[PDB]
RNA sequence: GGACCUGGCGGUGCUUCAUAUCCCUCUAGAGGAGCCUGUUCUGUAAUCGAUAAACCCCGAUCAACCUCACCACCUCUUGCUCAGCCUAUAUACCGCCAUCUUCAGCAAACCCUGAUGAAGGCUACAAAGUAAGCGCAAGUACCCACGUAAAGACGUUAGGUCAAGGUGUAGCCCAUGAGGUGGCAAGAAAUGGGCUACAUUUUCUACCCCAGAAAACUACGAUAGCCCUUAUGAAACUUAAGGGUCGAAGGUGGAUUUAGC
């Protein structure tokens, strides 16, 4: 049985949200891509650094932002720009959050040598798909 | 005849398949009796018209040169 | 390295190993369990070993109307709150170690006898408070299949009860106890029975019955004389209200056919008024501790015959030999009559 | 299949089409008619309406082609026709003029005849019953005993008896050998029906 | 009842063995011990209406001296045909006359059974020639035909036994608004 | 010990089936020969894992050093790391999978029957079942609506993997950790898979299908052996390519067995 990816069926209690509930097979069918870059074209370089890349911001904003984060983030570069879309919660006072996105900005900026911005959209509680 | 699918939608409620045939089996039971025309519309809203596409090859057009 | 470490979700998973060959058939048995523990609970954004004071983050923004500027904790002041924090994880976890210990049942590991509290409140708004529940029964049955080989499942007896008369039980079966506990407890409020008591403390008349290969034999006793019967037929009493009965259970101890049978003969007992109506006469209560003072307990509500009741010589009535043996001492047991704690 | 199960097989002869309407029954009618609205797979290359066409011949060059080489068994084929013709003429210009009448110059004729002079009428096929299996002489099929006729020629002239004959010369001696009732394919028909006929008592089974 | 059980609670339930009902059947249901019984009785007595039938001399003066024998009698479950199997004579040309003459009474048999209306709703009747005797009938057909050519100790605890904590950690211990803008 | 239920099993009955499918039928193979490669066994101072179906050109879309985890010898000790460990346990696990599956079922929550026993719950001219969700299906990808992919639940085999990585428990910490040099990986033998053949529907050349020769001890046939050269590399009797020399077994392969609509 394929495992990869696979929230398996429960008691109808576990709630997934919209990407959790969609196996590897349905990428590009029913789910989009987290990350949105040109090493991957045909013909394009840099394929191994922008892997690296995303792979650590994932991991430095799970444990920027801890038990903030109701999604996965959505990563986007245009240029030389570098934007994180994240979808967060509503339970962090808006200070924290003032400064936990000046602060991740500018570190990040220094970081990787690009301009990057942090785009934060807030929602009540984790959005659900569906309870399997 | 309209599918299970149809009629389903038709009557707004979920329908078993020997539900459908005896339902179905009904309507013809009245085709081959001597039906009027108020009979004749109800039965009709039961019947979807099957459009067939046509097998006839396309014939290109005759073309001229210098 | 930093690119291998994982989340705590996928780190507890791993490390609590409840799914598994082990988790699947209970291959594994877990007198000592790895307990999952929260690590984020306590932790505050921007606290780290250094002590530094970030503005906005941990410490307030502004303070005096000025904007803080960086800073950070002296070694002293950091120990302290390091300690703090310690000592606040002991705290915790002492408040976790202080749980309110719950009644035992008829012995300290049984589940007969144990309250589950009220059934749940009905979809239409419909509520149980006036009712309790008690388990009667708490079995592991095992059933072959074809495929997945020998698996537990569990069926429970429960009573419910109101303490006016109005009590039931049913069977639960489920995979799990506690889903079992909701399904006997809420089934049984829909088959409650009447039953009638003698002045809301007694029944009206003895009762002896016999339910497949279970026999009880039911007194009816005066005030005061509590529940002196079998512990099953003690808890379904105090469901129903009875408060004086005797009761003796020989043949089959089966918990079903106990409780059903008990149910049964409660549920068949001939009141005072139904004697009255069904004889025409009255029904005339003579106690001892009023002396000859005829008490009537219950009239014919249509007219009143004028014959008197035939007074046969002698009753041909077939007697337990049990109570016929006691009546007269011949009955010696080192068991029967002995001392025991308020029922 | 990459054909659904809607797609008709399509029908190759001039014939069956230049047919007067008067001629068609109303059955004949219907089927035309029905053929109007299905759908019809594409015509195989094998197969044409050229008058040379021949089912048989055109089978029998598929069952000698090995490893999809088409072009070298129709090879073959077409020089075991040549090679047949050319031995007939020659014998036919060696004749008199009596026994000239009897002498058959067509290879197609030829052909046909040396095949249907090899069909096996009954086969032997292992029916069981009472947990053994027994060969039990059985009736044969139209096909099967076409099949077998080109099967057993086919195998007799790839046998490595023939050293460094060629298929075209081979084959040849063989169809002409069989055209008159002779040769190992005939022998392999005969035996196979004297099997037959032994095992008459286990037909039972 | 005998030890062949016949306490059926459906057992007024008016047999029905119609090709119609076949088509209305749920095929999801899965047939009973004694629904066989029923199929089983009804082939029986087919056996005997095509049995007697077979034996008088004025239903068909041509099947009577036939003297024609039925080896079996079953009829399809889906009620499509009633197979009639008849036993095959050794003498290879009268096994095509007995069964010629088989096929051109079926179709009046069919009527004449409509006569015993208890069994009037009777499938097309099929007649089957026993292979026993007719099987080897076609080889031999082909066998005079054919041209031979010229011939010349690990403890394993209790599953009842098994200890359980469940009650202990139950008896152990019980188990453990307004919303404004630019607050301050 | 009695009765009954479930499961397992039956040298257990009947019935209908499998569509590249259990048997026969169809085509090309394996089983015999050489070679290539894996495994076993033996051997070696000298890894490990897989290992009936569901291992055996398998982890490896790949080992001359390196890789490397092995062996021998020498060396280091807060050590690339707020150490380290390819040490034990896949019968503690996550992760990713095999398998039936070339399946269609699993199932919460309710309801009813059996006296409220373990248990059971279907009939369409219907007799107690209703069922969210999951799977199938649908949809999508590829050239269609076909086909092929993909998908394929729950459960089965404590199936595979602690040596991808991570990690529970236990163990090592002047060693079970780290580094350096050199070295191992052979074949009495057996066996799996594959390649090349045994030739004439062939071999060589031209050509890419109207040709000329070859055709049994100078034929067909080694991608083997031996010798030389070249390529890559710091390093090549070793790896690969090419040339020369050599011209062997093999003459179409028993029981048995594989794949294909
Ligand atoms: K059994
Ligand atoms: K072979
Ligand atoms: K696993
Ligand atoms: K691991
Ligand atoms: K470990
Ligand atoms: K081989
Ligand atoms: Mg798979
Ligand atoms: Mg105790
Ligand atoms: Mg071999
Ligand atoms: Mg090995
Ligand atoms: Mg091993
Ligand atoms: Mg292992
Ligand atoms: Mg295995
Ligand atoms: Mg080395
Ligand atoms: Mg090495
Ligand atoms: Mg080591
Ligand atoms: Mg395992
Ligand atoms: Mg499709
Ligand atoms: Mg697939
Ligand atoms: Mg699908
Ligand atoms: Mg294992
Ligand atoms: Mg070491
Ligand atoms: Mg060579
Ligand atoms: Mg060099
Ligand atoms: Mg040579």
């Amino acid at each position: 049985k394929n495992r990869a990816a696979r929230v398996r069926v429960s008691k109808g209690d576990k709630p997934v949200t919209y990407e959790e509930a969609h196996a590897p097979h349905y990428i590009a069918h029913r789910k989009g891509w987290l990350s949105l870059h040109t090493g991957n074209l045909d013909g394009e370089d840099h394929a191994a650094e922008r892997t690296v890349e995303d792979v650590f911001l994932r991991k430095f904003m799970w444990g920027t932002f801890p038990g903030c984060l109701a999604d996965q983030l959505v990563l986007k570069r245009r240029g030389n720009q570098l934007e994180i879309c994240a979808v967060v919660l509503r339970q962090l006072s808006p200070h924290k959050y003032y400064f936990l996105v000046g602060y991740s900005e500018t570190l990040l900026s220094y970081f990787y040598k690009c301009p990057v911005r942090l785009h934060l959209q807030t929602v009540p509680s984790k959005v659900v798909y569906k309870y399997l | 005849w309209l599918i299970k699918e149809e009629l389903e939608e038709m009557l707004v409620e979920k329908l078993s398949d020997l539900d459908y045939m005896q339902f179905i089996r009904l309507l013809e039971k009245l085709l081959t009796s001597q039906c009027g025309a108020a009979e004749e519309e109800f039965v009709q809203r039961f019947r979807r018209s099957v459009t067939l596409e046509s097998k006839k090859q396309l014939i290109e057009p005759v073309q001229y040169d210098e | 390295s930093f690119f291998t470490k994982l989340t705590a979700d996928e780190l507890w998973k791993g490390a609590l190993a409840e799914t598994g060959a082990g988790a699947k058939k209970g291959r594994g048995k877990r007198t000592k369990k790895k307990k999952r523990k929260d690590l984020n609970r306590g932790q505050i954004i921007g606290e780290g070993r250094y002590g530094f004071l970030w503005p906005g983050l941990n410490v307030p923004l502004m303070k005096n109307g000025a904007v803080q500027t960086i800073a950070q904790r002296s070694k002293e002041e950091q120990e302290k709150v390091e300690a703090d924090m310690i000592q606040q994880r002991e705290e915790w976890d002492r408040k976790k170690k202080m749980k309110v210990k719950r009644e035992r049942g008829w012995s300290g590991n049984s589940w007969g006898g144990i309250s589950l509290g009220p059934p749940d409140p009905g979809p239409c708004g419909e509520t149980y408070e006036d009712f309790d529940t008690r388990i009667l029964e708490v079995r592991n049955v095992f059933t072959m299949t074809a495929k997945e080989g020998r698996k537990k499942s569990i069926r429970v007896l429960v009573a419910v009860g109101n303490g006016k008369g109005a009590a039931g039980f049913s069977i639960g079966k489920a995979t799990d106890r506690m889903d079992a506990f909701r399904k006997a407890k809420n089934r049984a409020v829909h088959h409650l029975h009447y039953i009638e008591r003698y002045e809301d403390h007694t029944i009206f008349h003895d009762i002896s019955l016999r339910f497949k290969r279970t026999h009880i034999k039911m007194k009816k006793q005066p005030k005061g004389y509590g529940l002196r019967c079998h512990r099953a037929i003690i808890t379904i009493c105090r469901l129903i209200g009875i408060k004086d009965m005797y009761a003796k259970v020989s043949g089959s101890i089966n918990m079903l056919s106990l409780t059903q049978g008990l149910f049964r003969g409660l549920s068949r007992q001939e009141t005072h008024q139904q004697l009255a109506d069904k004889k025409g006469l009255h029904v005339v209560e003579i106690r001892e501790e009023c002396g000859p003072l005829p008490i009537v307990v219950a009239s014919p509500r249509g007219p009143l015959r004028k014959d008197p009741e035939p007074e046969d010589e002698v009753p041909d009535v077939k007697l337990d030999w049990e109570d016929v043996k006691t009546a007269q001492g011949m009955k010696r047991s080192v068991w029967s009559n002995l001392k025991r704690a308020a029922t | 299949s990459r054909y659904s199960p809607e797609f008709k097989d399509p029908l190759i002869d001039k014939e069956y089409y230049r047919k007067p309407v008067e001629e068609l029954t109303e059955e004949e009618k219907y089927v035309r008619e029905l053929k109007k609205t299905q759908l019809i797979k594409a015509a195989p290359a094998g197969k044409t309406s050229s008058v040379f066409e021949d089912p048989v011949i055109s089978k029998f060059t598929n069952m000698m082609m090995i490893g999809g080489n088409k072009v070298l068994a129709r090879s073959l084929m077409i020089q075991t026709l040549e090679a047949v013709k050319r031995k007939q003429f020659e014998k036919y210009h060696a004749a008199s003029a009596e026994e000239q009448a009897t002498i058959e110059r067509n290879p197609y004729t030829i052909f046909h005849q040396a095949l249907k002079n090899c069909e096996p009428m009954i086969g032997l096929v292992p029916i069981l019953k009472g947990g053994r299996f027994y060969q039990v002489p059985v009736p044969l099929p139209d096909r099967r005993r076409r099949f077998l006729a080109m099967k057993w020629m086919i195998t007799e002239c790839r046998d490595k008896k023939h050293q460094r004959t060629l298929m075209p010369e081979k084959l040849s001696h063989k169809l002409l050998e069989a055209f008159h009732n002779q040769g190992p394919v005939i022998k392999r028909k005969h035996d196979l029906h004297k099997m037959a006929e032994a095992n008459r008592a286990l037909a039972h089974y | 009842k005998v030890w062949y059980e016949s306490p059926s609670l459906g057992s007024h339930s008016t047999y029905k063995p119609s090709k119609l009902e076949f088509l209305m059947r749920s095929t999801s249901k899965k047939t009973r011990k004694e629904d066989h019984a029923r199929l089983r009785a009804l082939n029986g007595l087919l056996y005997k209406a095509l049995t007697d039938l077979l034996c008088t001399p004025e239903v068909s003066q041509e099947l009577y001296d036939l003297n024609v024998e039925l080896s079996k009698v079953s009829l399809t479950p889906d009620f499509s045909a009633c197979r009639a199997y008849w036993k095959t004579t050794l003498s290879a040309e009268q096994n095509a006359h007995m069964e010629a003459v088989l096929q051109r009474s079926a179709a009046h048999m069919r009527h004449l059974l409509m006569s015993q209306q208890t069994l009037r709703n009777v499938p097309p009747i099929v007649f089957v020639q026993d292979k026993g005797n007719a099987a080897l009938a076609e080889l031999d057909q082909l066998l005079a035909v054919a041209d031979f050519g010229p011939r010349d100790g690990r403890k394993r605890a209790k599953p009842r036994l098994e200890q359980d904590s469940s009650l202990k950690s139950y008896l152990s211990g019980e188990e453990v608004e307004y919303e404004c803008y630019a607050p301050d």
